[PDB]
């Protein structure tokens, strides 16, 4: 890894941290409603340990 | 919109041993592995957890013994191979 490398990597990780992405804020805080309102309606309920 | 197919999921009847292959060496792990084969998952994947798994099969009897027949014809063929004859024809008697 050269230093020309190095940065390409650097930048690229970073571009990965820094774009925005809903899916944190859908598992937090809306992601539990739709399980468990699923969870009631199949035939087979939720088995969990 | 409602599927049911996507509702009312349940176990198939003979569930637990239907992909059994009829085979007498090694019923269980061949078993097993047609499971595993069965449901899509590639043996490059599954990796460690492909080799030392095993899972019912038709060809275990419930007392843990290979068969190769239903159990019944298997209690038909012993009671067969036992039949005395029920009248017999001798000079003495009477």
């Amino acid at each position: 890894v050269n230093d020309l490398t190095r940065r390409t990597m650097t930048g690229v990780m970073t571009a990965m941290r820094q774009v925005k992405t809903m899916t944190p804020f859908y598992i937090q805080h809306m992601c539990p409603t739709e399980l468990s309102v699923l969870a009631s309606v199949t035939v087979t309920p939720p088995f969990q340990v | 919109t409602a599927s049911p197919a996507d509702t009312n999921v349940v176990p198939a009847k003979d569930a637990p041993t239907t992909n059994s292959p009829p085979s007498t060496t090694s019923p269980n792990q061949a078993a097993a592995d047609a499971n595993q084969q069965q449901a899509g998952i590639v043996s490059s994947q599954s990796g460690p957890n492909a080799v030392g798994d095993s899972a019912p099969s038709t060809s275990v009897n419930n007392d843990g013994d290979i068969i190769t027949r239903p159990t019944s014809d298997s209690i038909a063929a012993v009671a067969n191979a036992t039949k005395p004859a029920a009248v017999v024809s001798d000079p003495q008697s009477m």
